[PDB]
């Protein structure tokens, strides 16, 4: 998952 | 003496922290209202949450951060932004009032208001000691982001691949910072072992911030005034 | 003329609605602040998220709801929410003004301050005209919550099991709205069938919500300044 | 999952 920390980390 | 290089990653972490940390705590407003048993919850939810966002911003821009893989990254934040959060914090606490003073009285919190977001003086009353004392060693401002920096690059924590990259990176830095120290700290001959002993303490709330957080999210009408951030970041889910 | 029984599930429903719905919005200074690209997301995301709870209660206490199983009580509501929201947002409507007022000048919300949240005028025009031909019905209360527990009880939602349970329930609601507009509406020869017609609205209003949020929600940045029950009901997890 | 949902309707 972790789907908005990788958004996050661009 | 520092290289050129040595002085570009103070002068790169501090500009990162300007970047990320905002003296007027402008957006607070923007938050759930404040409000003085679980009263403070959905106001205390929102600036944690703000906060992540923040420390994930400061990291993005730590020399060396950036080229690890997205796994690693995730690793570091997940196990250090709680961390990274307290330690950021100890710029707006005040040993007068003992509080956390946000620029106005709506956001200006004392240990009767964390107090009311679900977690218990067993984490309250370490966390403002915590306070107190990393206040006490007047840390210049090259100091305090190298210690965030530090903390954050630590290669001993969970889920970490690349421990040889990361331990060379935070070897660096503490290497930055023991000449700083030395260089233009006046009577800082004992600090950096003071500073190394606060990550210690921070690793002990961590611990205790863990347990609570497991505890409190278990109930869904706790963990419903949580935001999608903080319970993907404080959450145990694993690359 | 109808029976106690009859009567009862009137009584039921009003006193269920008088329960989660509160006139004077007094909740609403807990949500993050209104602040009129998305500077509305934030405080309508809290609003939505506390409509959802209200809903939920509401629905609770809608006769043989209660006693349906978790997995179609769960399938009802994820179907119906945001139709019921949109059906119970009808009592702060003014056609006046074209707007959602409640309570104070921060809570009256126009199509200005409802399109700041990410959703398009593909969504909201027919949501405003909606409410517009909704409120000249005039509704008496009592059709009011019935046409919200009928909303809620139709068995030809996703997910539901029991369909002749449900199917049962919400044929009994339409007989009892048919009686009490018949006896207690003056004029409302055509009404029935008028309100049998915004059902159908509702579902056509829903599609374009569930196609509005799909996108929406893909995007982090986006989907982050949500709540936590706003991803449950909304989401398209199945039990 | 569906934890809050299943939480509130008790
Ligand atoms: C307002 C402060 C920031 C000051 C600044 O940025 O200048 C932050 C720093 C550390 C934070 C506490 C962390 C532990 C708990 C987390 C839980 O999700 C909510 C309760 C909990 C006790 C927080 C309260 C707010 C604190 C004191
Ligand atoms: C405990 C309080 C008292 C209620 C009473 O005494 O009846 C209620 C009043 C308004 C509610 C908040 C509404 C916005 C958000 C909704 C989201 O789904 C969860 C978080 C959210 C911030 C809620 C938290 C609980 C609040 C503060
Ligand atoms: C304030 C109103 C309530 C009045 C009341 O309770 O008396 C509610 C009723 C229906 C709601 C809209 C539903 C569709 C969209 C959902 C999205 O998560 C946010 C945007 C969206 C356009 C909402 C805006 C607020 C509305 C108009
Ligand atoms: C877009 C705005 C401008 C920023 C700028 O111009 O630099 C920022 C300022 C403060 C931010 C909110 C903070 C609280 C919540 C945190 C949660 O993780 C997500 C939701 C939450 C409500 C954020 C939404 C985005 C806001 C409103």
């Amino acid at each position: 998952g972790h789907k908005i920390l990788h958004r996050l980390l661009q | 003496m520092l290289s050129d290089e040595q002085m570009q990653i103070i002068n790169s972490l501090v500009e990162a922290h300007h970047k990320t940390y905002d003296d007027s705590y402008s957006d607070f407003v923007r938050f759930r209202p404040p409000v003085r048993r679980l009263s403070m919850l959905p106001h205390l939810a929102d600036l944690v949450s703000y906060s992540i966002q923040k420390v994930i911003g400061f990291a993005k821009m730590i020399p060396g951060f950036r080229d690890l893989t997205a796994e690693d990254q995730i690793a570091l934040l997940k196990s250090s932004a709680i961390e990274i959060i307290m330690l950021r914090s100890n710029q707006s606490f005040s040993l007068e009032d003992m509080s956390w003073s946000c620029g106005g009285p709506d956001f200006k919190y004392c240990i009767n208001d964390v107090t009311k977001a679900g977690h218990t003086l067993e984490l309250l009353e370490p966390l403002v000691k915590f306070q107190v004392g990393l206040k006490k060693l007047k840390l210049h401002e090259e100091e305090h982001v190298l210690l965030m920096a530090i903390c954050l690059l630590s290669p001993d924590r969970p889920g970490v691949q690349d421990h040889v990259r990361i331990e060379a990176l935070q070897d660096r830095l503490c290497d930055v910072l023991q000449a700083y120290i030395r260089i233009q700290h006046p009577g800082g001959r004992l600090l950096y072992a003071k500073m190394i002993q606060k990550l210690a303490d921070l690793r002990s709330l961590n611990e205790e911030h863990s347990k609570q957080y497991r505890s409190l999210s278990f109930q869904p009408e706790h963990s419903m005034q949580l935001t999608p951030l903080v319970l993907e970041v404080f959450g145990s889910e694993v690359s």
